């Protein structure tokens, strides 16, 4: 979604992929139009999969996992956002018996 | 009922006259299923004569239906024969100068089977698949003025006793033979003008190369007519996957009429009177006779396939330019090399010690040898093994 | 690293229990891709390395030079022994799991515990 | 961050003019580095020796023609004859690959210009000269010579070739590039294993005294299972509800895959060193323009134009 | 060709049989043909009548383009009737004949599947006719990975990715189970072979339908490497990942195949490295401008000059090989991408030092002020690639320490990392723990165990 530029240091993301997902959820219950919200998560999932695509770079195991689950709720979001939200995504995260998490 | 046979054709002794009109079809073709000359014969009579599936075996058929004799040949520039040369070639017959003699044997071979067209023939039809003219046929057509002069003689002593009549022994063939080109098309009113722009650039090449002169010439000229086809981009098993995908789910003419406006001027005795330049308008239409072709060019190919013609070959100079290049290479690097390194290096002691200024006196010619060479280099060992001892 | 320190105190723990000896720099092998460590055939098994016909050592396991320098800081109070315990921990709490397949093992009768 | 800048091409640059002159409108692009790759190519009139050039160079295959480097054929085809590239043409890639898309050797265009406007007695012996001096250029100084071909065993290439190295003017051992034998605008018949073996053989016959370098590291990329059946060379070929939407049996692979691999190969081809030094970028050009001189008034052609 | 369709069309079976019985034999008899210039063994000798004809040329790829186009008819609705050969089964018979020299032919084995492809998609599955809903499935595992032309792939997995929208369209079919559970191993494998861009995004889609759940490991595995393909394919790959199912991303088949790539890379001490091509990677670590307007790509193929790594070369292998080779250029004496190595090295620890302070403070630089979208998400890809130049750096630094068999000698220059002492900057720029903990943890170990282990 264009995150802030005024000094975003490195992975610091964290921060800007939550404090964004708030941006396209607390608008839901605004208005519930979201024409405007998927290009504001679809263009925030395309930075939030980044934390992903740095685990494989340059060889990391199935890591991070704090991230991951950032990026599967903005999925989520998005879902949830183009849609009422009928059926799916949840989304389903039961055990998932790792089981550090 | 035609066989497709000219070895066999001519040894002949039905159709006896026919008014026939022989066409010539030469040129280079690439490895498909079915040759260009073989698709050119089955869609000019409009019948497959040649069902798909190192020498110029060149081969015959008459069309009835039209009294066309059209002659195929072989020639080694095509990539059929071209893979049995190579492949007779790899295993069992060569050095390089053996090698290099084969090919200039099989190229000697192939403009003397040429040859045998532009004698006894109409029309011609070359075949080159790129839509480009390529100017090596120049220095080919250059070449065969030559034979076509020099052994004139001894194909008129040859044609004598035969019906063929005054002007074909005069100038030892039927009429000048009109080219007729034939390009296959690969990316592309757009070919219309391709043609004419082949035309107009073929017609400038043989008057600047003196191809194509203002008399009876090995060549016509054709400008009234047309003389540059553009095929259309089939040939392979490519149909039948074609049709696949359509089962599941449930002016300009065209190898007759661009061949026919020449074949009629030959068929009906117009002739080919196309020159230029106020020339007295010679004009022997000779239209032939299927007796007296066969009776004319059993005699031609007895004498060419030739006491004479075979000793002819050296006349030419103009295609076999390799060879001499690299005789002259090798006559100007020995005398050079070799007797530099016979008095640059001393070896005055010739107890063994040959061999040891010979390492280096190959390495000096090496480095001025080029093409079919190194047949000196046996040549040259005796000059630094006759001077010690 | 993470994995070998892990495979090395499994192997150590196997070692103790278990009279593996004969560790030399052969025997005990590397994997630089997995990380873990393997074994060559346990020939000096059960305490076999206290009755030679060669200086009698106790070591539980190779804890030589070149493997203390491998872990984070070193093995006691480190990575390894932190594991070691959990390993003894898993061990104790299933020791019939071993005292039966042991039981089982010896009294054989083409085992050739004569060794 | 300006220790270390970079610098990039737009549009070819010709060191051979139209008249056959040599520029130095090189020297501008070219650099301070040892391993320069310097591929060029060869071919008949219309056999397509730019459009692969500047596929493997900048351009891709997903791209307008009228973007390609190297300026193609588009209307000029159905006009009179072809020869758009009148000279030789340069460019260096970012990874400063020198590619030389030579002009047609012995094509009909260049002799028609030549009779409608040289030293010689005949225009058709001079077309045959300047397709020779290019050739020993391209072999005295490129790395790897891509002998574009539109049809398959055009037997006056590999004439022209053999007779190319002849004038090929050594002692600056003597340097022999590589050949790459594109089968540009190729059929769904040449890529077949039996005609795969058919172009080996024949190609390895015709070249079996050459000299050159032209087998040994191609032609074994995208296939089948197939182990090396003949003596494999440098061959690459390049060419030309949901069961409704399936394409046509190409029967060859995608002339996106082909071009990429055969790019790949370019990249990856084998770098010997020059004549006697390392001619980095800048010396090269300094080296390749020595070879012009030497081959534009050298004894072997002055030699060859008289037996013509 | 309309005959074979009027002669097998009509009504009658008891003539129908034999027109079916001849033409299935001409075409068992005319691939045999091929067999001896091929030499193999002759097969698919069930269906052959009486007649030894003799092709022997390419006259048999049309024959048996002819008599398995004609099969059509039979292979189209309606057809109530199933007293012949079994074409459903005709087209599985000569799977092991026309599958296995294919490639020598490679005109029969397109044309078998595309006949087989037509037959099913009038009726596909329904569960008379009961195996055929898995006996697709059966040979399509089979013949799914059976490593072939571009013309093959491209058809197997459309009629895979139009088989898996039947599929959960149903219901039990998945629980087969040695078809689906085999069907989608094959997917897995062909997620990535071969690198086309156009079958993966037809497996990406294709198995993005189930959900299934059997094996979701290896499609992880699988997504893992193709997020970063750096082609149309990353879209695919992340819409997969968040679709496919969560607490096992989060739960090493595909990875394990990179970091071996990358142990035999690092073990051949090629050094062509393109020293004019490292400083535009340097300017692309250290600086953001890129040099090289896909790039990476254009360089592994570029480096190596054969005459190594397998065909992916995308992407993450490519990103860190240039790295590495980036680093084999610099073990020389002069690093000419900067000044001397008393330069190279003072800007290398200024870039660190200046970054590493970002941490307890707040400062502008090129290392964080990215001012557009998907590009300040590469300022983590820069600290990443700035860490593994370290640590490969510090790799092949040892030719004073003599690596191990792990990596060989690094050249007859072994001397002046010997004589010369680099292992002093390291301790003296030992900031890297704060500019890695960052980005990555596990960065600043590798260093952090170092520093404090050594000042002991
Ligand atoms: N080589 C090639 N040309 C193609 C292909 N498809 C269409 N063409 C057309 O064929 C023409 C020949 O290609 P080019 O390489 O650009 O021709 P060129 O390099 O300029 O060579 P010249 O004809 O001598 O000027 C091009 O202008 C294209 O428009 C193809 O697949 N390969
Ligand atoms: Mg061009």
């Amino acid at each position: 979604n264009y995150l802030g530029n005024k000094a975003c240091e490195c992975y610091i993301s964290i921060a800007d992929w939550a404090a964004v997902q708030e941006w396209q959820n607390a608008i839901h219950d605004l208005k519930k139009d979201p024409r405007e919200l998927q290009k504001s998560i679809e263009v925030q999932l395309l930075r939030s999969s980044v934390c992903l695509a740095t685990a494989l770079n340059p060889i990391e195991q199935d890591q991070k996992w704090q991230s991951i689950t950032e990026n599967v709720v903005k999925y989520l979001k998005q879902t949830s956002r183009i849609a009422i939200g009928p059926l799916r995504l949840s989304t389903l995260t039961v055990s998932q018996s790792l089981p550090v998490l | 009922m035609a066989g497709p046979v000219s070895l066999r054709d001519l040894l002949m002794g039905p159709w006896r006259e026919d008014e026939i009109c022989v066409v010539g079809i030469f040129g280079k073709t690439a490895l498909r299923l079915n040759s260009e000359k073989f698709s050119l014969v089955n869609t000019v009579c409009d019948r497959q004569v040649f069902p798909l599936f190192d020498y110029s075996l060149l081969q015959a058929y008459y069309s009835q239906e039209s009294k066309v004799l059209y002659l195929l040949l072989t020639s080694i520039c095509d990539n059929s024969q071209l893979l049995r040369a190579c492949r007779a070639l790899q295993s069992g017959e060569l050095p390089h100068a053996e090698a290099h003699e084969f090919w200039k044997h099989q190229e000697k071979l192939q403009c003397l089977s040429l040859l045998y067209l532009f004698s006894v023939c109409h029309i011609l039809l070359l075949v080159h698949p790129t839509c480009s003219f390529d100017i090596t046929y120049d220095r080919v057509f250059r070449a065969l003025d030559g034979l076509r002069q020099k052994v004139l003689p001894l194909l008129k002593t040859a044609i004598k006793d035969c019906p063929v009549g005054k002007d074909w022994k005069l100038n030892c063939r039927p009429c000048p033979p009109r080219l007729l080109f034939l390009f296959q098309l690969n990316g592309a009113s757009p070919k219309r003008r391709l043609q004419h722009a082949l035309e107009d650039q073929i017609y400038r090449i043989f008057r600047k190369s003196r191809v194509l002169t203002n008399q009876s010439i090995n060549c016509l000229f054709t400008v009234p007519a047309n003389q540059a086809f553009v095929y259309i981009v089939e040939d392979p098993v490519g149909m039948l996957l074609d049709q696949l995908r359509s089962h599941c789910t449930v002016v300009d003419f065209t190898l007759r009429e661009f061949l026919w406006q020449h074949v009629e001027l030959v068929l009906s005795k117009k002739g080919f009177d196309d020159s230029v330049g106020r020339n007295p308008q010679p004009s022997h239409f000779e239209l032939p006779t299927y007796q007296k072709w066969i009776s004319a060019a059993s005699k031609l190919y007895e004498v060419a396939i030739s006491k004479i013609l075979s000793s002819i070959k050296v006349l030419e100079g103009f295609l076999d330019i390799d060879t001499k290049f690299s005789e002259n290479r090798c006559q100007k690097a020995l005398p050079m090399a070799h007797s530099a390194y016979q008095s640059n290096l001393p070896h005055n002691y010739t107890m063994t010690v040959h061999k040891n200024q010979l390492a280096q006196a190959l390495r000096v010619y090496s480095q001025h040898a080029r093409g079919p060479a190194f047949h000196k280099y046996a040549m040259q060992l005796h000059e630094d093994c006759y001077k010690f001892w | 690293t993470q994995s070998y320190a892990r495979s090395t105190a499994v192997m150590s723990m196997v070692g103790y229990i278990i009279g593996l000896g004969d560790r030399h720099l052969d025997n005990v092998l590397i994997d630089m891709t997995t990380g873990e460590v393997v074994h060559i055939d346990y020939n000096v098994c059960f305490e076999k390395g206290k009755s030679l016909r060669v200086p009698e050592k106790v070591p539980f396991r190779m804890t030589q030079n070149i493997e203390t320098a491998l872990g984070v800081t070193g093995v006691e109070g480190v990575f390894r022994l932190s594991c070691e315990q959990v390993l003894h921990i898993m061990r104790r709490g299933r020791e019939t799991l071993l005292t039966l397949l042991e039981a089982f093992v010896y009294d054989p009768l083409v085992d050739w515990t004569a060794g | 961050a300006k220790l270390l800048p970079p610098e990039r091409m737009k549009h070819s640059i010709k060191l051979v003019d139209d008249q056959m002159n040599w520029c130095d409108s090189a020297i501008e692009y070219l650099l301070d580095q040892t391993d320069v790759l310097v591929v060029g190519v060869l071919g008949l009139q219309g056999t397509g020796k730019s459009m692969v050039m500047s596929l493997l160079s900048a351009n891709t295959p997903e791209e307008d023609q009228r973007t390609y480097v190297f300026r193609a054929q588009s209307a000029e085809m159905k006009e009179r004859g072809g020869n758009q590239t009148s000279g030789i043409d340069f460019f260096i890639t970012q990874e400063r690959i020198v590619f030389l898309d030579t002009q047609p050797i012995l094509s009909p265009s260049i002799l028609d210009h030549l009779i409608n406007n040289p030293e010689y007695n005949l225009p058709h012996t001079y077309v045959e000269m300047q397709s020779l001096q290019i050739a020993a250029f391209l072999f005295t100084v490129c790395h790897v010579v891509i002998v574009v071909q539109d049809w398959f065993t055009d037997l006056s290439l590999y004439r022209f070739l053999q007779t190319a190295e002849m004038v090929k003017p050594s002692t600056p051992t003597e340097y022999y590039p590589h050949l790459v034998f594109l089968q540009n605008k190729a059929r769904r018949e040449d890529f077949c294993p039996r005609k795969l073996r058919q172009m080996h053989l024949m190609i390895d016959q015709l070249m079996a005294h050459s000299h050159l370098r032209y087998k040994g590291t191609l032609s074994m990329l995208q296939c089948n299972v197939f182990p090396g059946l003949p003596p494999d060379f440098l061959d690459s070929e390049v060419n030309l509800p949901l069961f409704s939407l399936l394409p046509g049996y190409r029967g060859h692979p995608s002339f996106q895959s082909l071009v990429s691999k055969l790019r790949s190969q370019v990249m990856s081809m084998a770098r010997p060193q020059l004549s006697h030094t390392i001619l980095t970028e800048k010396n090269w050009f300094h080296y390749a323009a020595r070879i012009w001189d030497g081959v534009r008034k050298s004894s072997a052609l002055a030699e060859y134009s008289r037996l013509l | 060709d309309v005959p074979p369709p009027s002669v097998s069309l009509p009504k009658l079976a008891a003539l129908l049989r034999v027109f079916s019985t001849v033409v299935r034999s001409i075409g068992e008899r005319f691939s045999p043909i091929r067999g001896p210039p091929i030499t193999e063994a002759y097969v698919t000798d069930v269906l052959y009548r009486v007649m030894r004809c003799v092709t022997a040329a390419n006259q048999v790829f049309f024959s048996e383009a002819v008599l398995t186009a004609a099969n059509e008819c039979v292979g189209v609705l309606l057809g109530s009737l199933d007293p012949s050969m079994t074409i459903h089964c005709d087209m599985v018979i000569t799977y092991g004949l026309d599958q296995l020299e294919n490639c020598q032919t490679c005109g029969t084995d397109y044309i078998i599947s595309v006949l087989n492809l037509l037959t099913l998609i009038v009726e596909q599955i329904n569960t008379v006719v009961a195996v055929a809903h898995a006996v697709y499935q059966a040979v399509l595992s089979l013949k799914n990975i059976p490593v072939l032309e571009t013309a093959y792939k491209l058809i197997l997995g459309e009629m895979t990715c139009a088989l898996n929208n039947l599929l959960h369209s149903a219901f039990k079919n998945h629980v087969f189970n040695v078809d689906n559970a085999k069907f989608v191993v094959i997917f897995d494998l062909s997620a990535l072979t071969t690198i086309g861009n156009a079958k993966n995004s037809l497996i990406g889609m294709w198995a993005l339908s189930p959900t299934v759940f059997a094996l979701l490991s290896k499609n992880l595995m699988i997504v893992h490497s193709d997020l970063a393909v750096h082609f149309p394919a990353i879209q695919y790959a992340v819409l997969y990942t968040l679709y496919s199912h969560c607490t096992r991303h989060d739960h090493n088949l595909l990875g394990i195949l990179l970091k071996k790539d990358n142990l035999n890379q690092d073990t051949r001490k090629l050094l062509m490295t393109w020293a004019l091509e490292a400083a535009v990677l340097m300017k692309k670590s250290e600086t953001y401008a890129p040099l090289f307007s896909c790039k990476g790509l254009l360089a592994n193929t570029l480096v190596e000059d054969v005459n190594v790594c397998r065909v992916q070369l995308v992407h993450s292998g490519t990103r860190i090989r240039q790295a590495f080779g980036k680093l084999l250029k610099s073990i020389p004496l002069d690093v000419v991408l900067s000044n001397n190595n008393h330069t190279e090295i003072q800007e290398i620890s200024l870039a660190l030092r200046s970054h590493m302070s970002k941490a307890p403070s707040n400062t502008f630089h090129p290392q964080d002020f990215s001012d557009v979208i998907s590009f300040i998400l590469y300022g983590n890809s820069h600290r990443t690639g700035k860490d593994n130049w370290l640590e490969r750096l510090f790799y092949s630094c040892q030719r004073l320490d003599k690596r191990d068999q792990s990596t060989i000698p690094r050249n007859l220059l072994k001397t002046d990392a010997v004589l010369w002492q680099w292992a002093i900057w390291e301790a003296a720029q030992f900031t890297v723990l704060s500019k890695l903990r960052t980005p990555l943890g596990r960065a600043q170990d590798t260093f952090q165990t170092i520093e404090g282990i050594i000042r002991s």
